[PDB]
């Protein structure tokens, strides 16, 4: 009797906990991969600009 | 010796001479012209054949993103 109850009770919160752990990441994390790529992109360009001041003083 | 200043006259005389009849190399004749044209050249070589008398500008584009 005893066994199930606990053994039950380690497999139906496991399901869930993990989901809910899985859930809570998606949002942060995708919206980090987000920042990080709009990151990436704009750095570059004001480079390019930065670049075209040098070189053509030069 | 006492003559400092009477020796520089004579050193002074040419330079104006020279100046005040301005042409080739100036009494040095064709060949101070010789080496010259070779000199003026090479510094050109320096900086590749890029006119001096042009202002460059151009424009610059992009390239893949993600």
């Amino acid at each position: 009797q005893l066994e199930e109850v606990k053994q039950a009770s380690i497999k139906q919160i496991q399901d869930a906990i993990d989901m809910e752990k899985s859930q809570q990441a998606l949002v942060q994390k995708r919206h980090y991969l987000f920042d990080v790529q709009r990151n990436n992109i704009a750095m570059a360009l004001e480079v390019t600009y930065r670049e075209r001041l040098h070189r053509v003083y030069r | 010796l006492d003559p400092v200043q009477k020796l520089f006259v004579d050193k002074i005389r040419e330079y104006r001479t020279k100046r005040q009849t301005s042409g080739g190399p100036v009494d040095a004749g064709p060949e101070y012209q010789q080496d010259l044209d070779r000199e003026l050249f090479k510094l050109k070589q320096m900086y590749g054949k890029a006119d001096m008398n042009t202002f460059p500008n151009f424009t610059f584009e992009d390239p893949k993103f993600e």
